[PDB]
């Protein structure tokens, strides 16, 4: 058995968590989830916690995190926090054409490897005179080898043939353009990958014609957090995709858009796909494979049906209706 | 009988002004021209005829120009051009899988991450700034909602990021806010960025006037413009002090059709219909307007861009013969 640090998060996050744990239960999965809570309060004492158990388990299963962007700067987003201070440095997502799941666009098959710790996430802003505020985009190269480091072993070891690197470097000559610099690094190592780069703007509207040409892509934070909600978009919305969030030792599982969901939280209308494919990305990192196999072709098996559809992707079926319909095909 | 100053640009860029003039000519539109070329000279300022000759006419069409500092950028520091407007609809000829986009982004156009200011803190760690002012927040927030009004739009939403750059975007939304408290009538939400991408892709019927700070207003105005064909046929229009506003293509140069025949004038021709709004010759604007959407629709014509075998001279006569039928 495997002990995992679960955040319920806010929003649509716990009730999701439940139904991760109870087809866990149903699928057998030698898992324990030793939850810890982070409250709505400035003080960091809950943030300082997770992160200590998740150092602690190595793994962890997390919803969103509430960002009251109405607080003073001083309160900072505890989904970055715990992001930075673990140095999960690689935000992955895979986002794929789901054939039940019929959008405006097909045979979408991208893999984003995304700068999770550094650009414009820095939280690093102060005002010199009244009214005149200054943030700090702030792009290393030990981060953006690290990254690109990630893109490119990834494209090699999947199979992948292209590497896109996105950017603004035409405006952001020095920051953008450092982070272009180390990609160039890496591929020299990896001459077997194309190598390609595209300006975030034109990358958005190949996106939503073409988004067909894209195999791997890598680019800073911020245009990877607009990178992954439009190719997310494409595929047919958030309740879909999984995200992945890697450090050198840690690991952090999450839903690709990273939202809280408060909207549609306790109406039994969230979608639980991306929860579940995530849990079996963790079931995947932790090497119990067989569970990950079994709970993943349900999920996606259940997706076959359009009658299981939640209303995100055009039906109207509920949270629960869905995960019964998992828990059927799991079959023992 | 206004005077309008136009610069054709580089590549294709005079054929389409030449297209545009013509078609403009076809409608009997009380506009004439002031040819001006600009070019960066130092003193890096633009040539003062052109300065002189905007600085008096207030209206301005601009051809593409090619790629030592920006010209563009110039010229939107010439004559204070601070905000960005771009209307993105659908064009029933030109079919995308996105039909009912609506959409107008403004974007504010002086500062924000286009600050000009970055710094090789030490080698390999590079800071690049994010300016964002109480003064250009509540201007570009003014004229959001004023144009909202001026153009019977009904929501205003602001884009921004505020819950990961509190202190620079939450200015910004700050400023929104409060126009927002003050023009009523025009309805107003904020949405995080990512959230406004995720949406769009999806749904862009559920937006309507998008506000935001430089670069979002980058991003996403390319990003509505895919939604419709692309930069070939989306208008753009850069709104400045002193009443001053330049109507643009967006589109790159084109070179190597430059003198060939087979430009597309479409995005220039309707940043020109917006001039004409802009100006008050709604009949004009209408008539222009619809002459080439009915060109578009035929399709007879269509440029090689837009899937057709036809050289720009076939599609700018038939809009001129089309605009001529609506009298
Ligand atoms: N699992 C899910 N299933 C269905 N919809 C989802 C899911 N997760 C997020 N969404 C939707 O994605 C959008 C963006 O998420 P965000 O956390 O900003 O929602 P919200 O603030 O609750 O939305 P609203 O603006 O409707 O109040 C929302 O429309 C939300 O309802
Ligand atoms: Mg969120
Ligand atoms: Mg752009």
């Amino acid at each position: 058995r495997h002990t995992v640090t679960m955040i319920p998060g806010d929003g649509i996050g716990p009730e999701l968590m439940l139904h991760v744990k109870s087809v866990f239960r149903h699928a057998c999965v030698p898992v324990d989830f030793e939850e810890v809570h982070v409250s709505s309060n400035a003080d960091e004492e809950d943030i300082r916690n997770a992160i200590m158990a998740i150092r602690r388990n190595r793994v962890a299963l997390k919803g969103n995190i509430e960002t009251n962007h109405n607080l003073p700067p001083s309160h900072k987003s505890r989904n970055n926090i715990l992001r930075t201070s673990l140095d999960l440095y690689a935000n992955v997502i895979h986002c794929k054409s789901l054939p039940g799941v019929v959008t405006r666009h097909k045979d979408i098959d991208i893999l984003i490897v995304r700068e999770n710790t550094e650009g414009e996430y820095s939280s690093l802003e102060h005002e010199s005179v009244a009214g005149v505020v200054e943030s700090l985009k702030i792009i290393t190269k030990a981060k953006s080898l690290r990254i690109a480091e990630y893109a490119f072993k990834l494209a090699q070891e999947s199979g992948r043939k292209k590497v896109t690197a996105v950017h603004k470097a035409n405006i952001m000559k020095l920051g953008d353009g450092l982070f272009l610099q180390c990609c160039r690094e890496v591929a020299a190592r990896y001459p077997q990958i194309t190598f390609e780069n595209m300006i975030v703007d034109n990358t958005t509207m190949q996106l939503v014609s073409r988004p067909q040409q894209f195999d791997v892509m890598v680019m800073p934070n911020l245009y990877g957090n607009i990178v992954n909600n439009v190719c997310a978009g494409l595929v047919g919305g958030p309740g879909l995709v999984a995200g992945a969030n890697y450090g050198h030792v840690y690991a952090v599982f999450e839903t690709a858009t990273r939202n809280t969901g408060k909207s549609i939280a306790n109406k039994n209308i969230a979608n639980p796909t991306a929860t579940l494919l995530a849990s079996c990305m963790m079931l995947d990192h932790l090497k119990l494979h067989s569970y990950a196999t079994s709970i993943r072709k349900a999920v996606l098996a259940s997706m076959d049906n359009e009658n299981m559809h939640t209303p995100d992707i055009g039906g109207q079926g509920t949270t629960s209706e869905a995960i019964q319909d998992v828990i059927r095909h799991i079959r023992v | 009988v206004q005077t309008v100053t136009l610069i054709p640009g580089d590549g294709i860029g005079p054929e389409i002004s030449a297209a545009v003039m013509k078609i403009f000519d076809a409608a009997k539109a009380p506009i004439q021209w002031e040819e001006r070329n600009v070019t960066a000279i130092q003193g890096w300022m633009i040539p003062s005829e052109a300065k002189e000759s905007m600085d008096k006419n207030k209206m301005g069409l601009k051809g593409p120009l090619k790629t030592h500092p920006s010209m563009n950028l110039l010229l939107r520091k010439t004559f204070d051009l601070y905000a960005n407007v771009r209307p993105c609809v659908s064009i029933e000829g030109y079919k995308t899988p996105y039909t009912d986009v609506n959409i107008v982004t403004i974007r504010e156009n002086t500062e924000g991450e286009y600050s000009g200011i970055e710094h090789v803190i030490v080698d390999g760690v590079v800071q690049s700034i994010k300016l964002i002012t109480e003064g250009a927040s509540k201007r570009i927030a003014e004229f959001a909602f004023e144009y909202a009004r001026n153009n019977h739009r009904s929501n205003v939403t602001a884009v921004h990021k505020a819950n990961i750059m509190r202190m620079s975007d939450g200015l910004f939304l700050q400023k929104c806010r409060e126009v927002a408290e003050s023009c009523k009538d025009i309805k107003f939400n904020e949405m995080y960025l990512d959230t406004v991408c995720l949406n769009m892709v999806q749904d862009p019927s559920q937006f309507d006037v998008l506000v935001m700070p430089n670069l979002y207003g980058d991003i996403l105005s390319d990003l509505c413009a895919g939604l419709i064909g692309g930069l070939g046929v989306t208008p753009s229009g850069n709104i400045g002090a002193n009443g001053v506003a330049i109507f643009e293509s967006v589109h790159g140069t084109a070179p190597d059709i430059a003198g060939k025949d087979m430009a597309n004038p479409t995005a220039l021709l309707l940043s020109a219909v917006m001039m004409l709004r802009h100006m008050g010759l709604f009949d004009h604007a209408a008539r222009i307007e619809a002459a080439c959407f009915a060109t578009i629709k035929d399709g007879k014509s269509l440029t090689k861009d837009l899937g057709g075998n036809a050289k720009c001279s076939d599609f700018t006569e038939e809009i001129c013969r089309r605009v001529k039928d609506l009298d």
